[PDB]
DNA sequence: ACTATCCCCTTAAGGGGATAG
DNA sequence: ACTATCCCCTTAAGGGGATAG
């Protein structure tokens, strides 16, 4: 059965799975002329025919959870004909990231435009522990077709006024809720997100919800936005750097085949805010360094797909500190590596601990990124880390678990030392 | 109309247009004196492509070009 | 605005703009990672000039580009 | 004294002649931002400073008559400080071709916007014979500051209703009047212009005026055009292929240094009607062949300078048949050459008589001009020459001198033979 | 029928690095 | 102070000519 692709109620095209299991996609002659017209993916540009490239499959496979065990977790409840992308997509295909919406052709069913069943203080706790049993994406055995990409345990939800309401119909969620993996990962992030903001980085706000014997992180979605009259909840098109180059989740890490500093930076010259984005992607590199984050795999960077085929970086998201993991085990700062390597002389340095300011300016020297600009990113960190830290510390809830802050705040300063010692 | 900010954005744009008017790389090429390979090249690797080639191709499509602010 | 139909029409156009904002070939070049000779080249022999160079220069001037009909 | 440059009442800039006799020009910060803004010459592009290139001088020198004897003819009446471009330009600088208007800075003098003193049946004859004495451009010793480029004897005039009125003030003329050099050159052209039209070529209409013992050709100007309310007579900006590349009248002929088929054709790819103009310039080449015209020197082709710096070919003009010149003297079709050479194998053929269709397709083969298009220009001439000829013949006035037609019509057919014999 | 490649050849862009006017 | 050239090096556009899918 065909599968149609709409965006904020606008038929963009429709996905097709042939007999020989070949996934194809074709635009809608109509949408290829719409005011809103823009490619579903920079990797599937508007054209008249049927696209038949892996790029088609890759884009849609990257819409489902990264783990082969979670896939099977989904085929549980909903009797999907397989763990095959198309099938699941046909099942839990309504609230994917960005704004793509997959509805079977043979099924108009104008599902709930803006519906939601308010959760009970228990119900909330229920879904927030569906990972304890065998219920993926917190989709308990009680009208839920939401989708999120990634590897950890999560589930997105709606949030109207002061209630965590379960999305009903094709109603978009507003918050991507996360659960405890690394112990208090809910905390590691909530901290990492505050600090990032405090340093002038583009990151979404994040609030942590408590449900008895469980802690869950609730992040606000930068791919959602109320409309003019606070009537419709619109979904902003977007994609992760994997979809862009049309690669499979498989190559997320630069150490598999995924993209890294260069490719990416090159791609940004084509942004509508190129010179600026181009700059922020770098600043961030150096921040991922300081807090030693280690998930900088393509699938963690997103560009907004605007009309006419434009695009710009989306705020940075999902940042977790790989620091609380030192000491207790053999694991030490010398073992920590940066998802994307910066250049060096011996090849390309990729170890946080062995890394020094000089290494960034080397990279910022090849890629042609204004040396004078890199100097400024180093100088600004060299003198705001301290203040950034404290003005944050004095915010964490009086119950925020303490080593997390210490463990994260202390190594960070060590690393920063190299900076001040120069800038 | 749509503001383009890259050779790739450009190619896709012009490709669409040719596709839209049912034109062949071969047609346009013969009208403006450039190789049909040159047009195939332009639609997949527009990063390195003479400005002249740009406008000839641009003329065969019967379009112009203007400069506006990136808002 | 004005419809351009040639690399030369283009150069003059962008030259004017740079001149207008009191910019130097050297300034823009440093911001977008290309040689100031590359910009001098572009303003006198734009016929043969990579599209990429085109847009970088185009970005340093804070302008965009669109495609319209030659009426 | 400075010299200002206005176009249809719009200060574009102002020409300056330093002490060391260096001719300079600078735009007006104001005009460099006007709705109408466009370069005075494709050879002097809008820029902030002072232009100091020969291109400045060349453009303005090409506004005055080509003959060093006529220059002196002008310095006669008006006590110009010299035959130096600037000076004359300051004197008879009001009605030049195109639309440039030069008025001394130190002299606003809102001269007659739309004035004209109707000429008497004699007065007309007067100016039409000013070349017999020592009065250039028919500017007799009675408020006249008109200018025309070229080498033969001419003078432009206004034409309101049914009167040949002498332009008054900066009032633009409407017709470029020509006098008898080649005898009845007034006729050679009037014929050549009719035939050109009849074959679908872009040429201005032309009427011949009679003044007793003198015959004068009156051509309509394609660089003039009434405005909305038939109130203002606007002047359309333009320039000849010499000004374009910023070369001196000296190199008008390809056999001096001037431009030829290629250069020109290349330049046309940048037209706003490139593919079309590009085609017509060729067709014409082949026509200049058939009627054997021999003045195809850069200074005979013009592009309109539109807003934003655009440009397109202007209708072809000034076409005289170098045929009536055979027989009587040693002069024979083998002596006749085409101002601009087309390519060949032995180098570049330039002799009408030795030239055959094959030669054009050779040239149309290098320049990359669609062979299929050249085939069509040859085929259309191959079958309209005859009809074109007759439908014309039956028009010439019952007093039109007969060998001109015969002498021109017969050789033409000979040449055409090669065509039909193939197309 | 239509587009993507290819061997092959010459002219050159553009980055290094850098000075003549 | 600012832009036009330059020696020098590598990668390549684009025209000829032309076929694999
Ligand atoms: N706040 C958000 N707003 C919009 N899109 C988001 C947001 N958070 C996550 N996403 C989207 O979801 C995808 C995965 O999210 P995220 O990186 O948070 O997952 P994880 O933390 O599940 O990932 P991993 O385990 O691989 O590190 C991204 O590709 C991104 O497009
Ligand atoms: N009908 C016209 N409309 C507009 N401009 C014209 C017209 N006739 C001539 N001109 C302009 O005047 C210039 C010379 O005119 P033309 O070629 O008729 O002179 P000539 O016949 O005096 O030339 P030559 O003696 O060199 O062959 C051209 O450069 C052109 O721009």
């Amino acid at each position: 059965p065909k599968l149609v692709t709409w965006m904020n109620n606008q038929r963009v095209g429709e996905l097709t799975k042939l007999a020989n299991g070949a996934h194809t996609f074709k635009y809608a002659p109509e949408w290829l002329a719409s005011r809103y017209a823009r490619p579903l993916s920079l990797s599937l540009p508007l054209q008249r025919g049927n696209i038949t490239s892996d790029a088609v499959f890759n884009f849609f496979d990257n819409l489902l959870p990264d783990s082969p065990i979670v896939r099977d977790r989904i085929v549980k409840r909903y009797h999907a004909k397989s763990r095959q992308p198309f099938d699941l997509l046909s099942e839990i295909g309504r609230d994917s990231v960005g704004a793509v919406t997959l509805i079977p052709e043979d099924e108009t069913v104008t599902h709930p435009i803006m519906a939601w069943e308010k959760l009970t203080e228990a119900r909330l706790e229920e879904v927030l522990t569906a990972y304890k049993a065998d219920i993926p994406l917190g989709m308990i055995r009680e009208d839920f077709r939401i989708s999120v990409a990634g590897a950890q345990e999560k589930t997105a939800l709606l949030r109207i006024g002061n209630d965590w309401c379960i999305p009903k119909g094709i109603t978009p969620t507003t918050h991507i809720i996360k659960l405890p993996i690394l112990s208090q990962s809910v905390d590691n992030e909530y901290y990492c997100l505050l600090l990032a903001k405090e340093l002038g980085l583009n990151v979404p706000d994040a609030e942590i919800i408590k449900a008895g014997n469980v802690r869950a992180l609730a992040v606000e979605r930068f791919d959602r936005r109320w409309n003019a009259r606070r009537t419709v909840l619109l979904r902003l098109p977007q994609e992760d750097m994997c979809q862009t180059f049309g690669l499979p989740s498989s190559v997320k890490y630069e150490s598999d085949g995924g993209p890294g500093i260069a490719r990416i930076m090159a791609f940004l010259m084509g942004s509508s805010e190129a010179l600026k984005d181009r700059y922020d992607f770098m600043k961030f590199q150096v921040f991922q360094w300081l807090i030693g984050a280690t998930q900088g795999h393509a699938k963690n960077f997103s560009v907004f797909i605007q009309a006419g085929g434009s695009y710009r970086l989306t705020p940075f998201y999902d940042i977790i500190s790989a620091f609380p993991v030192l000491g207790g085990t053999g694991i030490h700062i010398s073992d920590l590596k940066l998802a994307m390597g910066l250049n060096a002389s011996k090849g390309k340095k990729t170890a946080i601990d062995k890394i020094y300011p000089r290494h960034f300016l080397a990279t910022a020297k090849v890629l042609r990124f204004p040396e004078v600009q890199m100097h400024e990113i180093l100088s600004d960190f060299a003198r705001m880390i301290p203040a950034a830290l404290d003005n944050v510390k004095t915010s964490l809830p009086t119950d925020f678990p303490e080593n997390v802050v210490t463990a994260v705040e202390s190594n960070v300063l060590r690393l920063h030392g190299r900076l001040s010692r120069e800038y | 109309f749509q503001k383009i900010y890259s050779p790739t954005q450009l190619a896709n744009a012009m490709k669409l247009v040719r596709q839209q008017n049912g034109w062949t790389q071969s047609e346009l090429a013969k009208k403006i004196g450039i190789k049909q390979a040159t047009i195939s090249n332009f639609e997949n690797n527009p990063d390195n492509t003479t400005l002249t080639t740009f406008f000839k191709i641009l003329q065969s499509l019967e379009l112009s070009m203007t400069l506006c602010d990136a808002k």
